RNA sequence: GCCCGUCGCUAGUACCGAUUGAAUGGCUUAGUGAGGCCUCAGGAUCUGGGA
RNA sequence: GGACUUUUACUUUGAAAAAAUUAGAGUGUUCAAAGCAGGCGUAUUGCUCGAAUAUAUUAGCAUGGAAUAAUAGAAUAGGACG
RNA sequence: UAUCUGGUUGAUCCUGCCAGUAGUCAUAUGCUUGUCUCAAAGAUUAAGCCAUGCAUGUCUAAGUAUAAGCAAUUUAUACAGUGAAACUGCGAAUGGCUCAUUAAAUCAGUUAUCGUUUAUUUGAUAGUUCCUUUACUACAUGGUAUAACUGUGGUAAUUCUAGAGCUAAUACAUGCUUAAAAUCUCGACCCUUUGGAAGAGAUGUAUUUAUUAGAUAAAAAAUCAAUGUCUUCGGACUCUUUGAUGAUUCAUAAUAACUUUUCGAAUCGCAUGGCCUUGUGCUGGCGAUGGUUCAUUCAAAUUUCUGCCCUAUCAACUUUCGAUGGUAGGAUAGUGGCCUACCAUGGUUUCAACGGGUAACGGGGAAUAAGGGUUCGAUUCCGGAGAGGGAGCCUGAGAAACGGCUACCA
């Protein structure tokens, strides 16, 4: 039951060091790596199973394959992904183009749609308004303290020059 | 050994807390914060071990998570948050205001203060530097940063601080004959004016202190906290005014007050 | 110790960031930086009059003096630009209620601003680690020689 | 890992010291960048506490500054011609601090003639002002002028390429320049 | 990892094991005060010994010395408190005197007998240990 | 009277000693050298010179 | 602030100073080993004393002393003050 | 709390040891054992070996919900309650245990960082992001590729996992923005002077380098090169600005540039209000999470002075293959023979080096009571070291980690 691994070549087994983000291994811990047996990516008669994917359809239909079609389970949830599964422009407004999956309670049939993200809404724009607001306000506010200290120091100088003229 | 320590064995705990020998094993490890470990009083110890308001520590979270208590004005909700010298604890319910200010033995005392004196604190500036873009800043013993302070303000000078806002509203220079609170050593919690300082270049200036009983004593400069003019403190001193009596003197005061 | 040549290494010996512009025709050839280590030690003129380069010199180089200030008597000057002093001291044994003579040898860097001979009492100032063993720097000669010229010939 | 502890290594007496503890990471060392010339290749290395160090290996350009001229230009790095620490660094053109290199000159030419109106070796209104303003100040220096002819200028790498991924220097001037020239030829 | 529960013993045993005289001496005391142990006598003479120690160590410090006055007074005021030390001899060269039966004469055991109420040092015991 | 040593019996301890005797532990020459790390390459694939 | 200063030992007071242990004050855990509590009233709406002190040496730091014991000084004057 | 007694002779006084005597937070063992309270306990020998279970996980109004989950009600046809799984984040570097190694090592008291790194907590801190700069760049907000899930499978076997089909973001990867001002270099034109100019660009922070400022030890002058401000056109310059330390090339700032360009909010929860030229315009409340640099706090790492048990049947030791120092570099968080080149010949020692031993972790301390001492500390607190032995390393702020991985040995 050892799995193959794209591009080992070899038609045998070996024991590779595997990492995050790689076939035939799921790290149990951050930066974990584990040595593991692997089957080559060259088909021998020692395989239990070939995994294959159809690329061209031959002259005849195959029963549980070409004949039957299984729906995709989930639909577009992020804003512009809906806008691209239907091709909409930033005009058409998603909210009514979201998918809608019916379901039944027994005598109460329901309706549940995603939760569109990266959707521009009043709430978001209010926070954008607030950010740019704070930056400037703080900037001006900060400039005033600058000048207020520049004064403390300017009329401290004319205190060492009315003291330097007193004597 | 491998990283930050996060526990505190009750016994290693600082003794001016007055924790008891048994009834556990650990003591609350003071959070990181504005005051150092060995000179702090963590909220848990104040709300419970002093004020007796809470019974458990578990109750202390319940009290705190109601934003009842607030240190120096901000709310604070850290069971172990390091509270310390000069700070202002306030129970919003019960109208109570406190200051953390040292005993004579050297411990923090339960010291009630007015609803108005509780709106400002004192801070010893620990350093003053030039910051980025030419802006000069002072830094106080409780880790406050205050941009643009008075040029006359230099290290060791104490400072009145708003609390409401951030700013400094006054300072006091370290001059001979200025009211001093002692924060450290065995003369911790005594109070007394300043005679003069011993220089010693390349380590540890001494400060010669005399109180209002013509008694003298010395501490390292770093242990000196300026707090006003002879007489005139800029904060209310606790009873006993940090004078320290002999064991004999103390015994008498305690056994002279006796006639029920 | 240094002496002669001054520009005698594979690398060009110079003081860091002490640029001298060749456009500007000057009468002293090399601009030279220095300081006083403080704590009261005069920065001897042979450091300012000097042309040596020693970056481990407390007056002309980038070392700071802080920590222990020690005196001890010089007993080895064979290491180029460093020496070994002996610091004696009695050590108290309780039970016998008497002391015994002890000593240690402290290795310390010595700038070509001083001219140290074996036998000289010297004061040194503590250092940042300067070599594998040296944690001190000769900061003042207390001695002289020990009346050597009063060991001359006959009448 | 390379360890930079002093716990190996005999004590000044010459004593052999028993091993106390295993190697700690915080006293670690790493291997040298041994950075060479040509076509940018830099590998960022993760150092203690966040913090990136940038390992240069192969570099062709670096920022080099004429000091008495007050400017800095970025040139090609021609090669390594003298190294006080080790000759294999010169022979194998390895870039490290203190290495003497040759650079390009034609950025330091393009600027000079455009700022002095003089040209080395061998008609605007305001420029004519400026050019005539300067001079009594254009007088360069013999052994730096003579280098532009060759097309190449001597300059000492003053940064640490194995650290910052920058290979930066200053054109060799006056005393220094004379020094290395004397070395260069009394070994040439 | 908990604080040590501290403890100490409260009695000490005769250097010589079989001194015929000290033995007679001891047995009598027991018989007089209704004791069951020779330990109960050991305990007291041990209390007495340390008291005498501190009394010695004090009386070598100067007259009117701080510690001597503080700790010395304290010592006496404790002794008078239980009625071992006489009001007259209230100055600790007679704490330095003192002796065992002065300590013995003050246990509940004895007082319950001394003023009537039991009419036997033993009945005295039996009564007390029976609530 | 005391008393010294060889010689003889029983038991016990340690010494010397063919076995170039044996065992454990710590360092270590020379030879061989896993593995991670750095580095010169590589390019199953997968996109915009990099992965 | 400038300009310079023969080195030491000893001793004094003092700073810096973990707790628990040790010595030890206060307090009747019913006594005690302990513990650091507890004590007062209006015991219906609180009053209040505590949680001391001492030892902590050898080294290092700081200060007073100038006996005892070392050291260096001016004789080919290459002396000292101006 | 300053005590001794029995034993050599016929008797004697000595010397001197053996025996007695007493305590032991000092272990065992034997006999005996009723009550309260207190409570040490697989250290010693084997840091020998380990069946089995357990000892590390974690969610707020507030990062991610189309569970084909539960609940239904109470307004919600994008979402909204609750919430498995999973993604993301943080933690797993604390704690607990043990005393194997370790003798100038650790450790202690005392120092140093002007020699560094630091998650976090706390306090401050960011108008600068684009471009040959009128026919413009998503900002009313840009990109996919993935778990869980669905379905098809493989092996005796594990916290094994493969091929196929989906789908999120505070994951991944991108990428706009904002006042005025001043200063700098360029400089189209005009005109001769003593000379001046429209307008063109550049200037956040970080990074790397070179250059400059960062005064002060009491006062004054002439001249060369450039070139500042005010004319009462020979001329003057008059007020003239300065932080800290015992000490710096310090803090901070200025110039020329450098960068596979660090950061400069494409984030989330509550409320929903002002305001007219009625655009769903422009505004706007409390606070979460974040974000750079600085500080602070929790730390860390090195580091000065002095102090260890027996040993000479250990006297010389150290540089093979760094031993002691200089120069340069490289490496590191950073000093440093830490490592490498070159060069030199040094460093330690009868005041005991070096070597050996330890049935050696170091301290706080424990036992013994005239005093002086003598013996002990594996073990409740602090420090250190380890995880069967060695080495190596991933992640990370922090490990040379072992209830993490890789390899060898057992
Ligand atoms: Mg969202
Ligand atoms: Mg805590
Ligand atoms: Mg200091
Ligand atoms: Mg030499
Ligand atoms: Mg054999
Ligand atoms: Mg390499
Ligand atoms: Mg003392
Ligand atoms: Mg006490
Ligand atoms: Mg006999
Ligand atoms: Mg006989
Ligand atoms: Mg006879
Ligand atoms: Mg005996
Ligand atoms: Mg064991
Ligand atoms: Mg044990
Ligand atoms: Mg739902
Ligand atoms: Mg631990
Ligand atoms: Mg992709
Ligand atoms: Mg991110
Ligand atoms: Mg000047
Ligand atoms: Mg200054
Ligand atoms: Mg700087
Ligand atoms: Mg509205
Ligand atoms: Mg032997
Ligand atoms: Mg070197
Ligand atoms: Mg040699
Ligand atoms: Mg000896
Ligand atoms: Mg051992
Ligand atoms: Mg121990
Ligand atoms: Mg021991
Ligand atoms: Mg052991
Ligand atoms: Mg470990
Ligand atoms: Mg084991
Ligand atoms: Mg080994
Ligand atoms: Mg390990
Ligand atoms: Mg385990
Ligand atoms: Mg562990």
């Amino acid at each position: 039951g050892f799995p193959m691994k794209q591009g080992v070549l070899l038609p045998t087994r070996i024991k590779l060091l595997l990492t995050k983000n790689v076939s035939c291994y799921r790290p149990r811990r951050d930066g974990e790596r584990k040595r593991k047996s692997v089957r080559g990516a060259i088909v021998g008669p020692d395989l239990a199973v070939l995994a294959l994917v159809i690329v061209k359809k031959g002259e005849q239909e195959l029963e549980g394959l070409t004949d039957t079609t299984v729906p995709k389970r989930l639909g577009p949830k992020r804003a512009n992904n809906i806008r691209k599964f239907f091709g909409l422009s930033k005009e058409d407004d998603v909210r009514d183009f979201v998918i809608r999956r019916e379901v039944t309670k027994g005598e109460k049939t329901y309706t549940k749609a995603p939760k569109i993200q990266r959707l521009v809404t009043p709430q978001r724009l209010q926070r954008k308004r607030h950010q740019r607001a704070l930056k400037v306000r703080n900037a001006q506010a900060q400039r005033e303290a600058a000048a207020e200290y520049a004064q403390l120091l300017a009329k401290r100088l004319s205190e060492r020059k009315a003291e330097k003229a007193e004597i | 050994a491998r990283g930050p320590k996060k526990h505190l064995k009750r016994l290693a705990a600082p003794h001016h807390w007055l924790l008891d020998k048994l009834s556990g094993c650990y003591a609350p490890r003071p959070s990181a914060g504005p005051h150092k470990l060995r000179e702090s009083l963590p909220l848990i110890v104040f709300l419970r071990n002093r004020l007796k308001y809470a019974l458990n520590g578990r109750e202390v979270k319940a009290i705190l998570m109601q934003r009842h208590v607030k240190v120096d004005g901000k709310v604070r909700t850290d069971t172990t948050y390091p509270a310390g010298f000069m700070d202002v604890i306030t129970l919003d319910a019960t109208n109570e205001n406190f200051r953390l200010v040292y005993d004579v033995k050297g411990r923090f005392a339960v010291h009630r203060i007015t609803d108005e004196e509780a709106s400002y604190k004192l801070g010893k500036v620990k350093k003053v530097q030039l910051g980025k873009k030419g802006v000069p800043y002072v830094v106080t013993h409780d880790g406050r940063t205050i941009r643009y302070p008075d040029p006359n303000i230099k290290v060791n000078d104490t400072v009145k601080i708003d609390l409401a806002s951030g700013k400094i509203t006054d300072f006091i220079k370290f001059d001979a004959g200025k009211l001093v609170y002692v924060t450290g050593g065995r003369n911790l919690g005594r109070i007394g004016t300043i005679v003069h300082k011993e220089r010693h270049d390349g380590g540890f200036d001494l400060v010669h202190i005399k109180d209002s009983l013509d008694n003298t004593f010395v501490t390292r400069l770093n242990n000196v906290f300026v707090i006003g003019e002879q007489g005139k403190p800029y904060i209310s001193l606790p009873k006993g005014k940090g004078i320290k009596l002999s064991i004999a003197e103390e015994r008498d005061r305690r056994r002279a007050q006796q006639g029920l | 110790s240094t002496e002669l040549t001054v520009q005698s290494e594979r690398a060009f010996q110079k003081q860091p960031h002490i640029f001298n512009n060749p456009k500007v025709k000057t009468s002293k050839r090399t601009k030279r930086w220095y300081k006083n280590a403080g704590l009261g030690f005069k920065t001897p003129k042979t450091a300012i009059e000097g042309s040596y380069i020693d970056k481990k010199c407390p007056f002309t180089g980038l070392v700071s003096i802080r920590g222990k200030i020690l005196t001890g008597t010089v007993v080895s000057t064979k290491m180029h630009r460093t020496i070994v002093i002996r610091r004696a001291y009695l050590h108290y044994i309780p039970k016998y209620n008497r002391y015994e003579k002890r000593h240690k040898n402290v290795p310390v860097h010595v700038s070509p601003a001083f001219r140290v001979q074996v036998g000289d009492i010297v004061t040194v100032g503590q250092c940042r680690p300067i070599s594998k063993t040296v944690r001190f720097n000769v900061v003042k000669v207390s001695a002289a020689a020990a009346k050597a010229n009063k060991q001359f010939a006959k009448f | 890992g390379i360890s930079r502890d002093s716990r190996h290594k005999r004590s000044a007496t010459g004593a052999k010291r028993a091993q106390f503890r295993k190697k700690r990471k915080f006293e670690l060392g790493r291997q040298p960048a041994n950075t060479k010339i040509g076509a940018k290749r830099i590998h960022s290395v993760r150092t203690r506490g966040g913090n990136k160090k940038y390992r240069a290996l192969r570099i062709e350009t670096g920022n080099f500054s004429w000091a008495s001229e007050g400017i800095s230009k970025k040139t090609r790095i021609a090669g390594v011609v003298y190294h006080p620490s080790n000759n294999e660094l010169v022979r194998t053109n390895t870039l490290t601090k203190a290495a003497i290199v040759q650079i390009d000159a034609t950025p330091f030419r393009q600027w000079f003639e455009a700022h002095y109106g003089q040209t080395l070796g061998k008609k605007s209104k305001n420029a004519e002002r400026k050019w005539a303003a300067r001079a009594a100040s254009a007088k360069i220096e013999s052994s730096v002028e003579s280098q532009f002819s060759a097309g190449r200028l001597y300059a000492c790498i003053s940064s640490r390429p194995g650290q910052s991924g920058r290979c930066d220097g200053y054109i060799l001037e006056g005393e220094e320049l004379a020094f290395y020239l004397r070395r260069l030829t009394a070994k040439k | 990892p908990r604080a040590p529960r501290t403890y100490s013993k409260t009695y000490s045993t005769p250097k010589r094991p079989y001194e015929s005289s000290r033995l007679d001496a001891e047995l009598k005391l027991a018989g007089e005060f209704g004791l069951k142990n020779k330990k109960e006598i050991y305990r007291i003479s041990f209390q007495l010994s340390k008291i005498r120690r501190a009394a010695r160590d004090l009386l070598t410090r100067d007259e009117k010395d701080p510690k001597r006055l503080f700790e010395g007074n304290a010592l006496i005021r404790r002794l008078v408190r239980v009625g071992v030390l006489s009001e007259d001899k209230k100055k600790l060269d007679y704490v330095l005197a003192l002796k065992v039966e002065d300590f013995l004469e003050r246990r509940l055991q004895t007082q319950v007998y001394k003023l009537g109420l039991a009419k036997s040092v033993h009945h005295a015991r039996v009564l007390i240990t029976q609530r």
